[PDB]
């Protein structure tokens, strides 16, 4: 081996706002903005792998044309983004003179805005306020609550949502048509099921299954990829009889190499996000999952502790 | 346009050393009779004001004044390439986004050129200098530096008191008190060491030691320092240049005011 | 509730140029002193007389700002009495508006006797946003503006940014 | 065994000053024709390579090569006892657990002797030097240091560009941009100040300023520095010694 | 009362440099035959003892001994005003609450005067010096400093071993071991570089390197250092002054004792 090929997430990364199968409303909004111009300060929030960075990249590219190289300032979490950088480099870029069309503006893209320190975020306020006629700011984050309210007050808020089954299925069908891959309906269904609204993870699993077996079938997808860890945990907690839950925990989780910490933590998440049972029984199950945890963290993490946690949860559900 | 060539990059480097630390933003303006620059610290108790006449340069051309603001720190960062003996030329167009510093050695050999990004500052030069001050005195600047360096250790406030034929610097704090008393005198063996004093009215003002410490830097530009004090305005500490001067105006402490 | 906005609008409506000072941020009354004295006694380059607006005066942990205002008031009372009773001093010719959240703050006890006290009770934001909508030619239903005010919790900056984002769409 | 006596402890101290900071572990090997040493930084972008021939020593004896690895920091900590004028003798047996540094003054008087613990490093000396480089240039090392010290302030990257009869160093960052342009020239009034350049092909490479800053230290070992650049390999910056040389190979950016 | 004038403020500044860092409180006592001072560190392993005879001063007057204690840090903070060439006069009444340091230049010109607050310390001067020590040696103090600076890097303990005609300093720690061996010798080309040794009994003591490092400061007061060692008491390192001496008594490590 001498060199590798580009992954399908990067190779087929959308370069035009029409290729994005994300939230239709915000996509058409950004398309009309790039068509008319006058892009305002924006903050795009959501979950990983739904088309946030690609969306702002496509918007900046379409809005700047060939001037993207000298009119767009990209700053990721991999670069220093402290108070000194905001004071010197961002201010020098915002004060920089640049002849642009009468409908465009310089764009400052800040990826992972939820990781910037409080001082830099505070200094960015007047930085974006005094140069709001020749410099525009686009933040891309996962938690909008991590950005201070003064910064959110000077910008639009775009909350991206999970991708429905239809959109990811359409994108995967387009990728298969562009790549000439042998597939089947159940295989694509299993891929979308294991993706959980994550387009990047879906394309990655598809490419991995293709390069590992060639045929995208549910058997191959399940043998190479793991059935959503949370679903087996939910089926274990929602069991009606103790022996069924014990057998599930033994075979599916413990005999496959899942650590006790992952089991208990996944267990907590499933419960917190549960809606089948009432609030009080959910709180009692969370209490039992957490007292056990307190023992799991102390190094007493074994199968007996999880079995006792399940027994206590069933006793709580035993009226 | 801006086109000013200093014989020795060293002069400009020492001038900027004077603005250094005590101010962040400086507003320069070149014109037909030279270059001026003003910088005010954040608390607004210190104003640094420069004037360099046409004759201080080896070559100066100006057919159209240009005003330009910049970050002092950025400027000094770049101001250590002068080799001191290098030639320095400041260059800028009539509507600049940058200021070009061009250092060249006598021979064509090595040419260090910088393009510093400018800041937009609302042009608002102050003209706070007074016609007459209560008292005026000059003395060797190295002596003034020592006086300031002594007292500084004792307090954050240094008082300057002037009475007929007497100048007294005083500091009083936790560990105790100190004072330096100097008297006017003409030394013919070399008058650059004399201490002159013209008092129209006794004065007694207090200044924040941190600021006087910033001001003493001017010693590197002139052998003597002129100090003009008034109960009506900021004090003036001045360091003369060949065709020019560097001035520091410092507001007296009200009771607590630097 | 719009204390700052009402002070600004009424001062501008009366033909004054408004100069705002945040009293909580200015931790140098004795220095600020020069700013306040220049703003009260020097002619501005503007054709319009200056009105001083001091915001958050209850946040000044150091009585410097309030002592300066009291000293200015006492100096003007002494200067006026000299004009009335003096047989043959900078007079205050400019209005001062101060804004606090708490009236019974210990720092304000010395200032209260010189002040005309006005209580602003808990609509004004809706009126302002409607005026912005009308000037930007945006036909927004009053219901959606109320829902935006409720979303923004009475933050005027957040309201205007959300309105600007609705306009771009 | 290892038995190498330096006339002046100062030479060894300056040599080690060159490895200092930029590398942590150094692998020395003494043999019949002298001593060599190699050290690679953690990111593997810089290789420091030394060669000291037999003639650089006042006394050198080797009937059996010895390879020894050590922590650079530990070595420098001990490398300030040379009085510079002291005599320094490096000593080690054929299967050493330590390296002995022996500093002695002319008279029997004072003898400072150290026994430094060694580290085991898999012997794997690199031989990445090229036959021909795109361009070759030499200039006073103090001049090169100034050039690097200037530009460093502006950016974390300094570009070196070579065209016929022109060498240009450039940095461009937040506060602005800078450049230093030098031209080849023979100074007969003293040729140690000349600037030579042999260009077979124009080159244009970018280096991390932090590394060039580590490299300039070699000025203390030689009046001139040789710089060899290629688009096919790490650049070579070389500082000649009397019988020997200190070389820094630096991988260009992307 | 206290009235001691040093010709050069520098001598006093170097003396205090010796107490500096290693001790916090110093107890001075002036009397008819001079000034003495003692300071003990918190762990009580080091005693710094000073003696300045009447002849070391340009002017000394004492008709009534005065004992005064003070914070060393406060004193040094004030001890950088001497210009080294300035004249220094220590002044105090018979029941002082402060100590006055008066620095004056030859001419009436500048007078820096300090009033240092005193601390109350129970007078309890130690007299731990021995009649005879196991071994005695002197050598250039710069040489002793180098020896200490070498070994210090290797360990927190430096051992001094003495046998007939042999003095050996040794340190052994993590990175390895080191040793410095010196031999007695008379250099007529200048005897201030000689290394004398009188051994009545071989000695072998260990000291905490941090303390020896504090002690080497005395090099600035004398060309040579005298080291007296005993297995019965703290070691004595002595730096002679013109009419006086600065002594450091250091307790050997028991196995772990500085
Ligand atoms: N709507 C979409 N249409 C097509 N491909 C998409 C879409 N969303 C994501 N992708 C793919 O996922 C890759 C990565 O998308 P990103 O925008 O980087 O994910 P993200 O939404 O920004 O979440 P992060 O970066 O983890 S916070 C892209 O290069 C595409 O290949
Ligand atoms: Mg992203």
């Amino acid at each position: 081996t001498l060199s590798l090929q580009l992954p399908w997430v990067e190779k087929y990364r959308p370069q035009v706002l029409s290729d994005i199968v994300g939230n239709k409303e915000t996509i058409d909004r950004l398309q009309q903005i790039a068509k008319d111009g006058n892009m305002p300060h924006m903050i795009i929030s959501g979950m990983p792998g739904i088309g946030k960075t690609t969306s702002v990249h496509c918007l900046a590219h379409e809005l700047l044309g060939r001037s993207y190289a000298d009119g767009v300032l990209e700053l990721n979490a991999s670069d220093d983004r402290g108070i000194d950088v905001v004071r010197n480099q961002i201010k020098h870029f915002a004060q920089k003179k640049l002849h642009l069309p009468p409908g465009k503006h310089k764009i400052v893209i800040l990826d992972e805005a939820d990781s910037m320190t409080a001082g830099a975020q505070q200094a960015l306020r007047r930085t974006m306020e005094l140069y709001s006629n020749s410099t525009r700011f686009a933040f891309a984050c996962n938690q909008s609550n991590k950005i201070i309210e003064p910064l959110q007050s000077r910008c639009a808020i775009l909350r991206y949502s999970k991708l429905s089954d239809e959109d990811v299925l359409k994108r995967l069908l387009q990728i298969i048509k562009l790549e000439d891959v042998k597939y089947t309906n159940d295989g694509l269904e299993a891929i979308i099921f294991t993706a959980e609204g994550d387009m990047r993870q879906a394309i990655n699993n598809l490419q991995s299954t293709v390069a590992g077996h060639g045929l995208v079938n549910a058997d191959n997808v399940f043998k190479i990829v793991d059935s959503p860890h949370p679903l087996i945990v939910k089926k274990m907690l929602l069991a009606s009889n103790l022996e069924d839950s014990i057998q599930i925990l033994r075979t599916d989780l413990w005999k496959k190499g899942y650590s006790s910490i992952d089991i208990v933590t996944t267990s907590f998440r499933v419960t917190k996000n549960l809606a089948q049972v009432k609030e009080s029984v959910r709180l009692e199950m969370i209490k039992e999952i957490g007292l056990t945890h307190m023992r799991i963290l102390e190094g007493v993490g074994t199968y007996l502790q999880l079995a006792s946690m399940l027994a206590k949860i069933h006793k709580l559900n035993n009226k | 346009m801006l086109e000013a060539k200093f014989e020795e990059a060293s002069l400009f480097k020492r001038i900027i050393d004077g603005f250094k630390d005590c101010v962040q933003l400086v507003n320069f303006q070149c014109k037909e009779d030279g270059i001026i620059a003003q910088a005010v610290d954040d608390s607004r108790v210190l104003l640094v004001s420069l004037e360099i006449g046409v004759e201080a340069f080896q070559e100066y051309r100006c057919d159209h004044p240009v005003t330009l603001g910049m970050d002092l720190t950025s400027l000094s960062k770049i101001l250590r390439c002068g080799n001191n003996t290098d030639t320095l030329t400041l260059i800028a167009d009539n509507t600049p986004d940058s200021i070009i510093l061009l250092f060249e050695d006598t021979k064509k050999d090595r040419i260090a050129e910088y393009s510093l990004k400018l800041m937009d500052i609302d042009a608002d030069f102050l003209k706070i200098e007074e016609l007459q001050y209560d008292s005026t005195l000059s003395l060797p600047s190295s002596e003034f530096s020592k006086i300031v360096r002594d007292l500084s250790q004792l307090s954050d406030s240094i008082n300057i008191m002037i009475t007929k034929e007497t100048i007294k610097f005083v500091a009083d704090g936790d560990i105790g008190s100190g004072s330096v008393i100097i008297k006017p005198f003409v030394d013919m063996e070399h008058p650059e060491t004399s201490i002159k004093l013209e008092m129209d009215q006794p004065v007694d003002l207090t200044f924040g030691a941190k600021y006087l410490l910033d001001i003493i830097k001017g010693s590197s530009l002139s052998d003597r320092v002129g100090i003009r004090l008034s109960s009506e305005a900021p004090a003036l500490f001045q360091f003369d240049l060949k065709s020019g001067f560097l001035q520091f105006f410092l507001a007296p402490k009200f009771n607590d005011e630097e | 509730i719009g204390k700052t906005s009402v002070a600004h609008v009424i001062a501008k409506q009366s033909g004054f140029s408004v100069s705002e000072i945040n009293a909580s941020d200015e931790r140098a009354g004795p220095m600020v002193k020069e700013k306040i004295y220049n703003l009260l006694f020097n002619h501005t380059f503007d054709t319009n007389p200056v009105c001083l607006v001091a915001d958050e005066i209850d946040g000044s942990i150091e009585s410097g700002f309030i002592r300066i205002l009291v000293d200015i008031m006492q100096s003007d009372i002494k200067a006026t009495n000299k004009l009335l009773y003096g047989q043959p001093s900078k007079l205050l010719t400019r209005p001062i508006i101060c804004i606090c959240n708490n009236l019974y703050a210990p720092s304000l006890e010395k200032l209260k006797p010189f002040c005309e006290i006005i209580a602003v009770k808990r609509t004004t934001l809706l009126e302002r946003l409607n005026l912005i909508c009308h000037k930007e030619n945006m036909n927004i239903p009053i219901k959606a503006i109320n829902d935006l005010i409720d979303l923004a919790q009475g933050d005027v900056r957040n309201c205007i940014n959300n309105l600007q984002f609705l306009a771009s769409n």
